[PDB]
């Protein structure tokens, strides 16, 4: 009879060490919360990647009877006997905060049973498998290695109640053979999005017509059914199932057919990131080069908004963005606004750098502070050395190098500020380009909302926007996402993290776990599930002409607000969450047992209706 | 940050009065950083900084890899092709022209047809030994003194 | 503080292209420690920086006294 209080975590996914998704941040923010509970109980467990392993990496040497504690002991002659049996792996340490230990599966070392096992499962699970099909290849040898693994430690292991966290569908092909091999191991698997859930918002409806779709017609509609099997398979098959987000929860109880035990909502490392009146001197030197020869608007009057994040036109609402803002104008325009909202995309495009226009731009007001500088610190001479020998300052040779300098700025008659500042390697056919074009939104100086897209990471280092993403971010005013598509939402959660107020929806992830805990603390949510198309549009206009007419301290104190909600995002407090998920694996998996351990029998049904 | 972290620590004992001083947090981020500069078995420094609009044909890479400089570790001249004007707000080389040429210790111009030759001429004025030739004009004009 | 102000001023007209720049305020503060450093007539710049715990006797000071410096 094992213990329940003192177990063991094992922690598995395609992410662990190379980040090839948005879970490989997840894990890797998580690990020193979990590090600090479960010290050398924890590991995380997936594909060893052999191009990067080496820089992310402490390789240990783990037969040294060092590498274990006593207790301990039984997982060393687990990962022993794999060894015997040709299993070849990565024992180490993740070079993270925390530096949790890691189980790295070559999965070359297992390539063998290939087709023995893509049979296997089929005379199990009926899981088909095309062999075009690497990623599933993968994820059936990363899953009859795992299960290998864990059943082995099982057997060796009887001191320790051992729960096994599978995230993502290519890491949970072990859990169907968890449960057909009765091994004992309670299980949890976290799915961060449904296979089908971005397939069918991949064109262009869902939040209402996904609750009526025939999933195993659409899922062969796209050439998925396979996966999907996988995706389903680990969903029933895991003793407790979960999902990122409430959103995400009700696109998986209709798509998997099975109703999430809870949420588990993506924390991050708060004090990673803990200003925004130095940093906005940055982004006006930026807007004062682009604007250059026709700046005809006060900076102590303008707002910057912003998106960020991986280029989904739809899927991240750029659109809506981009069409709210153009409405945005017009109600500027006609209220007759003292105000101007410089708005920014932050979305890397495929880009041949920086134009040619815009490098001159800031080349040319730099040149213009140089000389200002230059000449000031003249006159500060010849005034004070005029004042210190008690008892027009520009001299003729200052007057045609300022003179010089500020015609440099006069730009060719008829020529706009660019609403982008690189190359575009496909001007023609680029979704936000065109959108900004059929809302003609090209600068003018009646334009009263200016747009500028930086296809393009952000780095300190540029000629342009010499900020970093997270410097940007502060020097703003407000951040705007307009998601459709979006489990979790990293970006803006990330964005409110550090003192932003942000716009999301009631479809993102985090908009929806936001939505839980109104408008007054920073965040606005916009209805996209449940007003039509245009209404949604309109309600983002709302929130953005609002902010616009806010006094200097009416805005100052909802910044202070939000700066507060920070703490809320910690994995410190959504880490409770992953306890509960795993507390729920318990007293499923050893009710007898468990009740001992409480003093009672508590509800099995939810991870809240047990806590 | 590391070696401020130490100076805290170090300072903050002192003052107190009345080993690794490096905590596990401190190197594990120090390992990482280490491990991101090892390069891909093989792989040399490049010779050239910039992507080439014609790679095949240029002069001057072509010229260099007939003389099979190719950086390896054996060689004791290293040669770094930089196919752009400098400016002091590159990622690459931040500075200016004439911070760089400042920052050297030798210019080198072995023209061929050069009836001045200003480059030459303003690297002397800023105090940096180069070599001409007596078929450039600054050159010419150098050997008669 | 003046000139940093003449900076800007100078700064912001060129930026938005499309004589006096010091304004009265700062004439003034100027104006003031101008006068600060007026000292009382006939008093010269002193020999000495500090207060001579023996003024009459000291040597140093008796002697630069002695050759009028």
């Amino acid at each position: 009879s094992r213990d329940l209080q003192n177990h063991l975590l094992f922690e598995t996914a395609t992410e662990v060490a190379n980040r090839v998704g948005g879970i490989y941040s997840v894990l890797k923010s998580k690990a020193p919360i979990t590090v600090a509970q479960y010290k050398d109980h924890y590991h995380l467990i997936g594909p060893l990647n052999k191009a990067t392993y080496q820089n992310e990496v402490d390789i240990l040497d783990w037969k040294k009877p060092e590498a274990f504690s006593d207790e301990m002991r039984p997982v060393q002659h687990a990962l022993q006997t794999m060894e015997s049996r040709g299993v070849h792996f990565v024992y180490g340490r993740w070079l993270i905060e925390g530096a949790p230990k890691v189980i790295l599966f070559d999965l070359d070392s297992v390539r063998g049973y290939s087709n023995e096992w893509k049979g296997d499962l089929w005379s199990l699970v009926g899981i088909p498998s095309p062999e075009n099909d690497f990623e599933t290849n993968d994820a059936i040898l990363l899953g009859y290695t795992v299960a290998w693994f864990l059943g082995e430690v099982a057997h060796l292991d009887s001191q320790h109640a051992i729960v096994a966290h599978f995230h993502e569908w290519l890491a949970g092909v072990a859990l169907p053979l968890c449960r057909k091999r009765r091994i004992d191991v309670v299980t949890i698997f976290t799915t961060h999005a449904t296979l089908l859930g971005r397939y069918l918002c991949a064109s262009g409806d869902f939040y209402n017509c996904l609750e009526s779709v025939d999933v195993d017609h659409e899922a062969g509609r796209f050439g998925i059914y396979h996966r999907y099997c996988i995706e389903r398979a680990a969903a029933h098959s895991a003793d407790v199932f979960t999902t990122v987000s409430q959103i995400t929860a009700f696109e998986a109880e209709h798509l998997l057919k099975r109703k999430p035990d809870g949420i588990l909502p993506n924390g991050l490392n708060v004090i990673k990131f803990q200003l925004h009146a130095l940093k906005k001197e940055k982004i006006n030197d930026f807007v004062r080069g682009h604007f250059h020869g026709c700046f005809d608007f006060d900076l102590d009057n303008t707002l910057y908004f912003f998106i960020a994040g991986r280029y989904e036109y739809k899927n991240k609402g750029a659109d809506m963005f981009i069409e709210a803002l153009a409405r945005l104008n017009y109600r500027l325009k006609v209220s007759g606004s003292k105000k101007t909202v410089v708005a920014f995309i932050v979305m890397p495009a495929k880009n041949n750098s920086f134009t040619v226009e815009a490098l001159k731009g800031q080349a040319e007001v730099r040149a213009l502070e140089n000389t200002v500088h230059e000449v000031t610190t003249s006159i500060g001479k010849r005034i004070f050395d005029h004042a210190i020998r008690y008892p027009e300052l520009l001299k003729s040779s200052d007057k045609v190098m300022l003179k010089r300098r500020i015609l440099a700025l006069r730009r060719p008659e008829g020529q706009l500020p660019p609403i982008v500042t690189h190359n575009m390697v496909d001007d023609a056919n680029d979704l936000i380009l065109n959108k900004i074009r059929q809302v003609q939104l090209f600068n003018s100086p009646s334009d009263r909302v200016k747009m500028i897209f930086h296809p393009e990471f952000l780095n300190a280092n540029n000629p342009i926007l010499g900020l970093d993403y997270d410097e940007f971010v502060r020097g703003c005013h407000l951040g705007v996402f307009p998601s459709y598509y979006e489990p979790w939402g990293y970006t803006p959660a990330e964005c409110t993290v550090m003192g932003v107020p942000s716009i999301t929806t009631n479809v993102s992830g985090f908009g929806s776990y936001m939505e839980d805990l109104a408008k007054d603390y920073g965040i606005y949510i916009v209805d996209r599930r449940f007003k039509a198309p245009d209404e949604s549009v309109e309600q983002l206009v709302d929130y953005m002409e609002e902010f616009v007419k806010k006094t200097a301290a009416q805005a100052i104190n909802q910044r202070n607000r939000t700066e507060r909600l920070s703490d809320l995002l910690d994995w410190k407090r959504m880490g409770l969450e992953y306890v509960k998920a795993r507390q729920l694996a318990l007293r499923r998996g050893y009710p007898d047992q468990f009740r001992e351990l409480v003093g009672e029998e508590l509800n099995d049904s939810n991870m809240d209706a047990l806590a | 940050e590391v070696t401020t972290s130490i100076g805290k620590r170090i300072f903050d004992h002192a003052i107190r009065y009345p080993g690794e001083l490096l905590k596990s947090s401190d190197k594990v981020m120090l390992k990482r950083r280490i491990l991101a500069l090892r390069r891909p078995e093989g792989q040399l420094p490049p010779i050239v900084t910039h992507n080439m609009v014609d790679d095949a044909n240029d002069l001057i890479l072509n010229k260099i890899r007939q003389v099979q400089l190719f950086n390896s570790p054996s060689d004791r001249v290293k040669m770094i092709f930089h196919p752009e004007f400098l400016n002091a707000n590159n990622p690459i080389l931040g500075l200016d022209y004439d911070e760089f040429v400042r920052g050297c210790h030798l210019g080198v111009f072995p023209s061929y047809y050069e009836p001045w030759g200003y480059t030459p001429a303003e690297c002397t004025v800023m105090g940096v030994p180069s070599i001409t030739t007596n078929v450039s004009g600054f050159g010419s004009y150098m050997e008669d003194l």
